[PDB]
Formats: structure tokens, C-alpha cells, sequence
């Protein structure tokens, strides 16, 4: 009985049976069993071809909180009846399971399971209301690595027509094959479309498109809406490549975080805080999908649960009952919390799910285990599960008042009620939890009664209910005034020291418009900030209003004050404004800091005083209404701010109360020498110009303001000649050595050791021409105020003696020029023995485009020169080579007091004085040098 | 309870300043759901708070391990400073301390000898150019193979076999195509070890 | 609870086809409370009852080491067959199983070549004659030195080191005088290696 002549076996199964042929390819007795089983598998396959699959009857719409489950097909007694340890039947799942996630895991082609589904389990699931949805991996649907049917790149190219073919085939094979009731997509990066563990962009997009076409063929947007579109993944949504592209096509979204890590998230030391929290996930999905569309899965205790899978996320087997693999008490089960678990924000959940649904009733292994390898009753002993635990848990959830349907007793206005249902939902719990936008445009809405029920709503657009007449808290969402979350956690999470959660509730966005029939509007005592959302022109019938006790800046001239003036005018034109009909006072405006400051310079005289930098310079509180309060007197003018002739602010908010503080905000001073300070105190005893950076307590990188303190005369800013240096010959590694010249101070982690020698040297040219006046080198203490590197005890800067040596020769043979004979010592540092994080010294208008310095810790015994950062100081000065040459020529001639006469000497002295002034100036003016040089060449 | 393991940097990393030498103390032993781990690392007996606890690079489930890596200056490791990490966490009775340093002992200059391939090595597709480095203390040292002034990745080394003089020794063999070996472009064994001149040396080879 | 560790035979025995390798399962850290140990041997994963228990060896921690030795076929062992020790004790929830085998992979013959010191190397006082044995798989291998057919003891042989190509390599250096190593005298490095061709290799040496 050859395997090529079986007819009814799938080409895959045949390829398997012939690979099994190759092994023991000639063993006389095993070549029998392999053919005899390929045969019995062909008999099964043809029994699969001749069955009468049950026609799929219409299934009532899924409504209310649901309970779903992923049943290990390997754990089903009929998937492979040869495995006698599996005794349970997914058909034994109770009616409390609202959703049946068809899992196709470990079912042969000839497997009875398909028929049992089609003829028994699928019918029963229908008759009980359980809808069956098959799940496949993204690899199953995309990629070619074990992509099954998708391996046929000819049958399915990554092309539009190719994608259409792939979709039709996939739906036929996995959905239409059994006329299945739903489509579920595994999104686990493992299930992610993979090929050589490599992202297939065409695979990803094409799977997006093929699911999308199936969703054009099945699901809410599909030809066959009776088939569902589910999506469950272990990956966080922000990593779901199909989230964006499949949201519009999907019918269901499932997510299971089984285990303490999924309940509480994981822990990050870097931020020292929880990560991957439930709320994060539900929010992520909310970026894509509705909380009604969201269902969460927990895990039963699966047989033979190995490390990782052995989550014990539900109640475990009691330690005494060492042979009892079933333990049914949900009380205090983490799954109990799951059954109670609702997302704090957004809205009410779509429902619940279960991973390893085939394990309902089996207890989790006790922790006093996993040291034993060959012994596990609760984990690895086989039991026949009645799914009783699943029934109990599903019923417990099914008895949650939280899911109660929103009804007309909630919103009496059948128009308003229907409109809410249209825009919000049908569950009462939704209203307490609904955290979205609310567009109210049906003019038919005669009364807003029940609107008070909106507790978490994000935005609220009243966009044309002209039949409504009065507006107040009783008909205004609970979220109307500011507040904190009142939703207590039902999550038995692992947060223990993080045991505070007010969760300030942002006051809802209240857009109101087309309430033409509105007569009474009461927003007083809502602590509201602005009038935004209020279509004042639309409250045509407005007759009574009170907005006292808000957080709104009603100071005249504000856009807030503008709307207030309009409303006051409307009242003064309707019945006259008076203390009874209108209330706006008792505001407590919150000052915010201004975005920009204009004081870019603070000038003080040179005196032995000291000044609080921030106070003189870091100042100002602007309102969200744009009200800039910049002084105690400014706050006193706010006290003087009057509305209707009197203030609108609460009498209790003293300027102190009113004032926002710029304390804890830091400063970065920077004197003209590029020296830096951080004392808000600054002493004007020294004539200096400093540059001030304002840092928020929140940020010390982007300055909120820059300033120029000026004691005495202004000074030109220096320049980091070291920026853009060209590394030249030196002991220090030029690649690394540029880091000292790298402009940035650099991090503690970065290496600041020049050379393996108490003294180490580095040459380097400068980027561009300039006037050099100082230099500086950072000690490692700058990098870390506490460093073990000993400081440079003595150091030296020198230039290449280009006057005596051909700089062309040096550039030709830099190593040859490693001699101080090739150099000219220009400066020398020598530590006198005091701790310092850097050293600095002026420079007498130095000129060498190239330089070469050595530093020296002077530490003999394997103490190496380590220098934090290299600072070369001056101004930009083009033609520095030629200008400095002229300067030295002027020096030499001014020495040549015998060569030139007194009449020439006076002009030469004027010229030398000019050059002296020019040595440290910013605008290179070579003209005087040239005129003097012409005079000198004439005199020579 | 948890346990700590401190791993010195690669001898090349500690021997090339262009690299950033570091010892990594990681704790993977008995741990719990409580994830707080106040990793603490010292050097020469002075505990440094600063660190860069690696973001968990674990791809998926079942890897709850925290590792801290401390970069160290060469002149600090080299000076034999003893970095001891004492890690405290609530699951632990007290912080656990473990120390590593530059190995104690008189540094000993490696003696390098070049050996050409055995004839069988040219009968092999890959012939082996050998550098035997002996008499080197401490055992930490970096040797490498290059050809035609360019690095040769097909090189293998040996553990620092303690010399009879208390130093360590090894042989390294760079493998090259036996045709390449026959037309051997100039190879160089480049070694960074404090026991080296300029802590850096090249040994030449040519056809 | 006691602990079980299964050790293989000596490398030379498994590394010369003439010799008979055996796996001996010694259980250490065995407390007084649960002293009893039951041993099951296994050749190639097949349970065998030919293991022979030796008298116990008390450890320094007031614990005993109890060993049962089962002979294996040399070629079976070198071919990666699994020698398995099952240890039974009252302190274990279930019997402990341990398995061992030769390194998996196609065996690669060790090539053994002895080279005398480089002229620079022989310029020392005690020149070393080095026998490098490379290209050897599975890593299981054994090498020994001799000179003039007589064993040379002033020698240290490195353990086999898995090469980048999946075989193993090592060097053994026999120290003689640079007077003697370069005096002129034929050394023979004799290797018996499961990684060696015919479980053997030879390396010739001369000044
Ligand atoms: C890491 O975490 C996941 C999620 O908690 C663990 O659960 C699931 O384990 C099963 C059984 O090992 C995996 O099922 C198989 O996956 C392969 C992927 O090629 C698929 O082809 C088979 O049809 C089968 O479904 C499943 O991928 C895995 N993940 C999920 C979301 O169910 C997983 O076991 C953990 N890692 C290990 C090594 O156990």
C-alpha cells in the first residue's frame, strides 16, 4: 500500500509519511507500520470528506459581558482519541462560556476533531449559543517559514491579486472549510509572520490586507458578518503591526496576560517603577479599539505546566491534597480578581476570556514543587475536567451588577437615551466608566436628565439638542467638576509599596452647541477653567446662569473674560444683570509658568554685593488664559482684577497661594571666561559678564531662558577654539583624544585618560582662524565630582616651533616632529595641591593653528595622565595666521628702535596700540596690519 | 537566596583604551516576585552608587534576572583596585559581596615566538600561523591575528596555561586558506597586554 | 538531600580505541538522614545493570561519596553514546537521572606537529619544544610528550579547546634547555585522542 496511491490524504500528510519512510528506510518490520498508519489515516481522511457538516444557523448577536476560552485542542479527548489521558470534551464547556475560541492545536488532518466539531461540538455550541472562531498564527497567515498553504508563493504572491488568492484560500481552509463562526489572529511575536526569524514587510502588509479582505468577507465590515474577527496577542499593542491596519476590519480583540507579570506588569530598575501594566494595555488598544470591543483572558491550570507556563494564576491545589489535581475555590484567586477586574479608565470591558480553556477545574501545582522533575499531580497528573471551575468563575462574573445595561431609568429622554446608546453604549457601568467623546446633536433631546451619570467621559459635544432647556450638575456628567479617580481596584495585583492612587480625573471636555431651547445653565462650583465648548450663540433661550466657584480666569480681556462679557451682556439685555440671576465669583486660577521670558540681560554695577539670580531673573506666571503674573504686585493687580466691578476669584487664594514657585529650578551661570557657576547668589564684586541658563527642576538641558549678567563693562563672549580641532601627533590616542577637545564635557562613563603615562601629550590643529586668549582642561571631577583619578599635578601647552621648523615638514612627518625641538613651550600648568575639577589659564594672544600639550598627574607609580576635557578659549578671527604674523612683525619692528625714526616711531606706536587692542577682539581687521606692513617694507 | 557573579572585561577591552573596560556583577540566583534589588558595587573598598543597570534584554517570558555593569578606568582596574559589589534586596538577609580586580602578582612580559604552519596545515585547507606567548603574568592578555595589514578573523587562542614560573602561557593559531597560506600576505600578531611594550606589540610574518 | 554526579573514564582511555571507557556515578553531599543510594547505569540511554558500586568516600563536609562504575564500549562512548546514572534516595521526590556523552558532531582527526623554538625563542636558555594538536573533534582528546622515545616531563599540555570550526585544539610544551632543546634530539609527542585519527597522533621534534 504505497503512500502515493492514497488519494484522500493531503499532500502535506503524505510528505510526512514519506519522511517517516526515510527513517528506518529499510527496516523490515517498521516499513509496515508506517504504511499501515498512512492507510488508516487515509480512511480517516475520506471519512472527513463524506461527513455532512451541520449547516451554520444564525447565532444571536453577542451582547453583554462575555466569557471566552482558548481550549487546547491537544487537551480534547477527541482530537486524538489514542491519547487516553485526555478525558474531557470541549463540548462539556458550560453555557456560561459566551465565546468559543476554536483552537486548532494538535489535530491531524484525519483527526476526528474536525468532524466532532462540525457534527457534534459545533452544533451543540450553536444550540447553547457558543460561537466558534478559529485562531491562526501570523506565521500561519504570513511568511513562508512553516506557513503551510501560505508557503505557495506562486499560489499566493505578495501582490494585490496574489493577496486576494491567499485570502480566499485561507478563509476556505480555516473558516469556510468548516463554515466556521469566527476568525482569531494570534499576534504573539512567536506567531508573528516569521521567515528565518526575520520581519517580512510584504508578509506583514499582505497579512494585514488578507485579514482586511476577510473582514470585507467576514466580520462587521464583511460579506459574511456571521463570521467574527478576533485578535489576541501577547505583544503590547504598540508592537502589533496589524493593530493599525486590522482595527477597522476586526470584530473582536482578545488579550491574556496570565500570570503575576501580566496582572501587575514587570518591574524596571531604570525607572524604578512598574512596566507593562493592565491599564497601559487597555489604553493602547483604546488607541485602536473600543473597550466594548475588548475582552481579557486568564488561564486555567494546564496539565504538565512547565516553568513559565506554570503560572499558578488561579487557586492552586492545597498542599495537603497532594494527589488532588483539582481545587475549585476561586475566593482569593487572582482569577477571582480578574473576574472582578475592569479597566479603571475608558469604559466598561467587553468581557473575559480564558487561556487553556481545556483546563477548567484542574488545580495549579503547589509552589512546594518544581524541584521534583518526575512528580507533579496538579501540574502533570491527568484529570478529567468537568470545567466546573470555569462555570463557577463565569457565573460569578455573570452576576456582576457592574455590567447592568444602561436603561431609560438612566436617561429618561428616549431621544437622549438612544443617542447615548448610539455614542456611548448600553451598559450602566459604561457611564461610570465611559471615558470618551460624547456628541449630542439630536435637537429632539428635550431633557438632559441622567447626563449626571457620565463619570469618566473624555469629551462631551452637545451639538444641537435644541429641545433641552436647563443645564446643571444633575444633567451634567459626573466628570464635570475636577476630581480624582473613585474607582477602587479589584485587581489582586502585586503592587505593594506603590499603594497610592488618586488618579486625578481630568475634567471632561464639554462642548455645547445647538441647545437653542436651553434656558438655565449652571456651571458654578465646577472649578472649571475656561468657557471652551460653550456655543454661547446656541443657547438662544438662556435665562438663568451661575458660574461662581470655577477655576476660570475671568479677569477682563481674557477670551474667558470675553465669553463672560458676552454672557453678561446677554443677561443685561434679557432681564438685566444682577446679583441673583448671575454668579461667576470664587475663581481660584492656577498659574502656570510662562513659555518664554524676555529678560535676556541683567545689568548691575561692579560692587561687593550678592544677588539672588532667579528672583532678579527667573520670574513670571502666566495663566492658561494667558494672564501673566510676574510679581506680588502683579498678584495684587489680580486681586484688583474685577468682573462686573468686583473680583471673580475666591477670597482665600492669597498671592502666596496664587503664586507658583520657580524654586527648585536651577541655573547655569557662565562668565566671560567661559567659567561657570550655579549659585543663584552672584557677587558683583568682580566686573564680569555671565550667561545664565534657566533649568526647570524637571530639565537641566533645555534652558527656559538665557541671560547676560553684567557687572561693569560688557565683555565679548569667548569661543571654544577646541571645537572642531584637527587631531595631530601626540601620545594620547587622537581618536579618543578629540573627546577632550570634543566641546562636550562628556559623561562619567566616557574615558578621559589620554596616555598611559603620568604625563601624556597630544598635538592638534584648530578648526579655523581665531584670536586665542585662554585655555582650560577639565579634571575628572568635572565628569564625576568624586573621581579616583589623581589630578594633573603639572602640565604644559606648547606649539610647534614653526618659526624655526617647517610646518610642512611636521605635517609630512608628525612622529618625527614629536620633539620639543620642533615645539615651543607656551604655557605651563602646575598644581599647587588643591582639589579642583578643572584648570584654566589665559593665553597671550596665541597664534599656532597647531598646538601640542602634555598633561601630567606627576603621579609616578603607575599613575597615568587622565584629563577630562580640553578647552581652548578665544574669539573667531579669520586670517589669524597672517594677522598674527603681522603682530609678531610689529613686535619685532617695535624692538627695532634703531631701524625707524621717531616720526615713524609715533605711527608705529599707534599701530602697535591698535594691534594690542586687536589681540583679543572678535572682528579681524587686517587692514591696519597691512598698512603698517607697507610702511615697514618701505622703511626696510 | 540570590547569588552574584562578577565578570572582568575582555582582556582586549581592558587592554585597548579605545574600548571601555567594565566588570559586570549579575544576580540570577534565588529571587522572588518582589523585584526590588538595590544592586551596589564597590571598587577598592569604596562603594560607588553610580551604575547603568542593563535594561532587561530578555526577549520573552521566564527571565527575571538583573545585571549591573560597572565601567572601570584602566588605571583603576590596572592598579589592582578591588571592586566588590554588595547587593541588598528585601528577599535577602543582607547585601551579598563579591570582589574582582586586576589579578595580583608581578606582571610578567609575554615571550612571543612565531611558528609557521605545519605542512599538514597546508594540506589542510586552513594553515595555522602560530604565536606562542609564554611567561606572562598575570594571565590576562590580548593577542590577535591579521593579514596583509588587515585583521584575520580565522584565528583561535587557548586558555592562559599557567607557566611553571607562575605566569600564564598559551599558543594562538591564525587559520588562513592553504592557498592564501601559500601566497601568504604579510600577517601580524597584534597583542595588547600590559606586559607588552607600549602595552601593544606586533609580530610580523610573511611568505 | 544527597546529590549525584556521573563522571566518564579518563581521557586517554576513551581517547585510544584500545582502551575501555567506563562511566562511574559518584553521589556526593549525601547526608546521614538519607544515606542510601541506588544506582542504574545506562549505555546510549539504554538502562544497564552492569554498574559496580565502589566503597564510599566521605567528603570534608561530613557527607559521603558513593560510586557505581559501569563499563562502556570505547567506540560507543566516543560516538556520543549516553552513559546515564540514575540515583535513588529517600530524600528525593523522584529518582535523579543524569546523562553524559561524547561531544556531538563529526569527529575530526587531530593533526599533531612538534616545532622547536624559534631562533629568537631558542636564543633563551630553556627552549621549549611545542606539539600543537589541532583540528580535533570531538573535543575529547588526550596528548602526551616524549623525547628520544622517552617521556619528557618538563612539559605542560593544555586541555583541548573547541576551535571555531567545531573541532578542538591544544598545545603541549616540553621545556628543555635551549642548550638541549636546540642541542639536537628527536622528540615524539604521542597522542591518544577520541578526536585523533585512529585515536592517536604523533608529532616529531628536532633542533
Ligand atoms: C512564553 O510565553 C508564552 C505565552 O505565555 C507561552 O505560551 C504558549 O506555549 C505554547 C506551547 O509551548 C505555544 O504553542 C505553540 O506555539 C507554536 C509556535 O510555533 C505553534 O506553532 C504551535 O501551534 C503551538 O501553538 C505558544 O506559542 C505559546 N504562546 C502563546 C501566546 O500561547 C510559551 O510557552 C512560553 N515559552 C515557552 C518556551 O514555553
Amino acid at each position: 500500500p504505497s503512500i502515493d496511491s492514497l488519494h484522500y490524504l493531503s499532500e502535506n500528510s503524505k510528505k510526512e509519511f514519506k519522511e517517516e519512510l526515510s527513517k528506518a528506510g529499510q527496516e523490515s518490520q517498521k516499513v509496515k507500520e508506517i504504511l499501515a498508519k498512512a492507510q488508516q489515516a487515509d480512511k480517516q481522511a475520506q471519512e472527513l470528506a463524506k461527513m455532512k457538516i451541520p449547516e451554520k444557523i444564525p447565532m444571536k448577536p453577542l451582547h453583554g459581558p462575555l466569557y471566552g476560552g482558548y481550549f487546547r485542542t491537544w487537551h480534547d479527548k477527541t482530537s486524538d482519541p489514542t491519547e487516553k489521558d485526555k478525558v474531557n470534551s470541549m463540548g462539556e464547556l458550560p453555557k456560561e462560556v459566551d465565546l468559543a475560541f476554536i483552537f486548532h492545536d494538535w489535530t491531524k488532518d484525519y483527526s476526528l476533531f474536525w468532524k466532532e466539531l462540525a457534527t457534534k461540538h459545533v452544533p451543540k455550541l450553536n444550540k447553547q449559543g457558543t460561537r466558534v472562531i478559529r485562531t491562526i498564527p501570523w506565521r500561519f497567515l504570513a511568511g513562508g517559514d512553516n506557513s503551510g498553504i501560505a508557503e505557495d508563493t506562486s499560489k499566493y504572491p505578495n501582490t494585490p491579486e496574489g493577496n486576494k488568492a491567499l485570502a480566499k484560500a485561507i478563509v476556505d481552509e480555516y473558516v469556510y472549510k468548516y463554515n466556521l463562526d469566527g476568525l482569531d489572529v494570534d499576534v504573539a511575536h512567536d506567531s508573528i509572520p516569521k521567515v528565518d526569524k526575520k520581519e517580512d514587510t510584504a508578509g506583514v502588509e499582505r497579512s494585514i490586507q488578507v485579514f482586511e479582505e476577510i473582514g470585507k468577507l467576514i466580520g462587521p465590515k464583511g460579506v459574511d458578518k456571521s463570521r467574527l474577527f478576533i485578535m489576541d496577542s501577547t505583544y503590547m499593542a504598540d508592537k502589533n503591526p496589524l493593530i493599525e491596519r486590522g482595527a477597522p476590519y476586526i470584530n473582536l480583540l482578545l488579550v491574556q496576560v496570565y500570570g503575576s507579570q501580566g496582572e501587575k506588569g514587570g518591574w524596571e530598575p531604570v525607572s524604578n517603577r512598574p512596566e507593562k501594566t493592565m491599564e497601559e494595555r487597555w489604553q493602547g488598544y483604546s488607541k485602536y479599539i473600543r473597550p466594548e470591543q475588548y475582552m481579557i483572558g486568564f488561564s486555567f491550570y494546564e496539565e504538565n505546566a512547565q516553568e513559565g507556563n506554570l503560572w499558578y494564576d488561579i487557586n492552586s491545589r492545597k498542599d495537603e491534597d497532594k494527589a488532588n489535581g483539582i481545587n475549585t475555590d476561586i475566593t482569593g484567586t487572582r482569577a477571582e480578581r480578574y473576574a472582578r477586574w475592569q479597566p479603571k479608565t475608558g469604559g466598561v470591558k467587553g468581557g473575559i476570556f480564558s487561556y487553556a480553556i481545556d483546563r477548567d477545574g484542574v488545580a495549579h501545582q503547589p509552589k512546594k514543587y518544581a524541584k521534583q522533575k518526575e512528580f507533579k499531580d496538579a501540574t502533570d497528573n491527568i484529570f478529567h475536567s468537568d470545567y466546573s471551575v470555569s462555570k463557577a468563575l463565569k457565573t460569578v462574573m455573570l452576576k456582576d451588577k457592574s455590567y447592568d445595561l444602561i436603561d431609560e431609568k438612566d436617561f429618561p429622554d428616549k431621544a437622549l437615551r438612544e443617542a447615548v446608546m448610539a455614542q456611548v453604549g448600553t451598559r450602566k457601568g459604561d457611564l461610570e466608566r465611559f471615558n470618551g467623546t460624547l456628541r449630542l446633536d439630536n435637537p429632539a433631546i428635550q431633557s438632559l436628565e441622567g447626563l449626571n451619570k457620565f463619570k469618566k467621559l473624555a469629551q462631551l459635544d452637545l451639538i444641537g439638542l435644541s429641545r433641552i432647556t436647563k443645564l446643571d450638575r444633575s444633567v451634567l456628567p459626573a466628570n464635570m467638576k475636577p476630581g480624582k479617580d473613585t474607582l477602587e481596584t479589584v485587581l489582586e495585583t502585586y503592587k505593594k509599596d506603590n499603594k497610592e492612587e488618586p488618579a486625578t480625573i481630568p475634567p471632561v471636555s464639554l462642548k455645547v452647541s445647538g441647545l437653542t431651547g436651553l434656558k438655565e445653565l449652571d456651571l458654578s462650583g465646577f472649578d472649571r477653567e475656561t468657557l471652551a465648548g460653550l456655543d454661547a450663540a446656541t443657547l438662544t433661550s438662556l435665562e438663568k446662569v451661575d458660574i461662581s466657584g470655577n477655576k476660570l480666569d475671568l479677569a477682563p480681556g481674557t477670551e474667558n473674560r470675553q465669553i463672560f462679557d458676552t454672557m453678561l451682556s446677554t443677561i443685561s439685555n434679557h432681564v438685566g444683570s444682577n446679583e441673583q440671576t448671575v454668579k461667576f465669583d470664587k475663581q481660584k486660577p492656577t498659574g502656570h509658568y510662562p513659555d518664554t521670558y524676555g529678560k535676556t540681560s541683567l545689568r548691575l554695577p561692579v560692587a561687593n554685593e550678592k544677588v539672588d539670580l532667579q528672583s532678579q531673573l527667573l520670574f513670571g506666571t502666566v495663566t492658561n488664559q494667558g494672564t501673566l503674573i510676574n510679581s506680588e504686585a502683579d498678584y495684587k493687580a489680580y486681586q484688583n482684577h474685577k468682573i462686573a466691578g468686583r473680583s471673580f476669584v475666591d477670597s482665600n487664594y492669597h498671592y502666596n497661594n496664587f503664586k507658583v514657585s520657580y524654586e527648585n529650578y536651577t541655573v547655569k551661570v557662565t562668565d566671560s571666561t567661559l567659567g561657570t557657576t550655579t549659585d543663584k547668589t552672584l557677587a558683583t564684586d568682580k566686573e564680569e559678564t555671565y550667561k545664565v541658563d534657566f533649568f526647570s527642576p524637571a530639565d537641566k538641558t533645555k534652558a527656559v531662558h538665557t541671560a547676560k549678567v553684567i557687572v561693569g563693562d560688557e565683555k565679548t563672549m569667548m569661543v571654544n577654539l577646541a571645537e572642531g580641532a584637527t587631531v595631530i601627533g601626540g601620545s594620547a590616542d587622537p581618536v579618543n583624544a578629540r573627546k577632550v577637545f570634543d566641546g562636550q564635557l562628556g559623561s562619567e562613563t566616557d574615558n578621559i585618560s589620554l596616555g598611559w603615562d603620568s604625563k601624556q601629550s597630544i598635538i592638534f590643529k584648530l578648526k579655523e582662524d581665531g584670536l586665542i586668549k585662554h585655555w582650560r582642561f577639565f579634571n575628572d571631577s568635572a565628569r564625576n565630582p568624586e573621581t579616583t583619578n589623581k589630578p594633573i599635578q603639572e602640565a604644559s601647552l606648547q606649539i610647534f616651533n614653526i618659526k624655526d621648523y617647517n610646518l610642512d615638514n611636521l605635517l609630512e612627518n608628525p612622529n618625527k616632529f614629536d620633539d620639543e625641538k620642533y615645539w615651543i613651550t607656551v604655557d605651563t600648568y602646575s598644581a599647587q595641591g588643591e582639589r579642583a575639577t578643572a584648570f584654566s589659564n589665559t593665553l597671550n594672544n596665541i597664534t599656532s593653528k597647531y598646538w601640542r600639550v602634555v598633561f601630567d598627574t606627576k603621579g609616578d607609580r603607575y599613575s597615568s595622565p587622565v584629563v577630562p576635557e580640553l578647552q581652548i578659549l578665544g574669539y573667531p578671527l579669520p586670517n589669524a595666521d597672517t594677522i598674527m604674523k603681522t603682530v609678531t612683525t610689529a613686535k619685532e619692528l617695535s624692538q627695532q628702535k634703531d631701524k625707524f625714526s621717531q616720526k615713524m616711531l609715533d605711527e608705529l606706536k599707534i599701530k602697535e596700540m591698535a594691534l594690542e587692542t586687536s589681540l583679543n577682539s572678535k572682528i579681524f581687521d587686517v587692514t591696519a596690519i597691512n598698512a603698517n606692513a607697507g610702511v615697514l617694507k618701505d622703511c626696510i | 537566596g540570590p547569588s552574584v557573579f562578577l565578570f572582568p572585561p575582555k582582556p582586549k577591552d581592558t587592554l585597548m583604551i579605545s574600548r571601555t573596560p567594565e566588570v559586570t556583577c549579575v544576580v540570577v540566583d534565588v529571587s522572588h516576585e518582589d523585584p526590588e534589588v538595590k544592586f551596589n558595587w564597590y571598587v577598592d573598598g569604596v562603594e560607588v552608587h553610580n551604575a547603568k543597570t542593563k535594561p532587561r534584554e530578555e526577549q520573552y517570558n521566564s527571565t527575571y534576572r538583573v545585571v549591573s555593569v560597572l565601567t572601570v578606568l584602566h588605571q583603576d582596574w590596572l592598579n589592582g583596585k578591588e571592586y566588590k559589589c554588595k547587593v541588598s534586596n528585601k528577599a535577602l538577609p543582607a547585601p551579598i559581596e563579591k570582589t574582582i580586580s586586576k589579578a595580583k602578582g608581578q606582571p610578567r612580559e609575554p615571550q612571543v615566538y612565531t611558528l609557521p604552519p605545519s605542512r599538514d596545515e597546508l594540506t589542510k585547507n586552513q594553515v595555522s600561523l602560530t604565536c606562542l606567548v609564554k611567561g606572562f603574568y598575570p594571565s590576562d592578555i590580548a593577542v590577535e591575528w591579521e593579514s596583509n595589514g588587515q585583521p584575520e578573523n580565522n584565528y583561535k587562542t587557548t586558555p592562559p596555561v599557567l607557566d611553571s614560573d607562575g605566569s600564564f602561557f598559551l599558543y594562538s593559531k591564525l587559520t588562513v586558506d592553504k592557498s592564501r597560506w601559500q601566497q601568504g600576505n604579510v600577517f601580524s600578531c597584534s597583542v595588547m597586554h600590559e606586559a607588552l611594550h607600549n602595552h601593544y606589540t606586533q609580530k610580523s610574518l610573511s611568505l
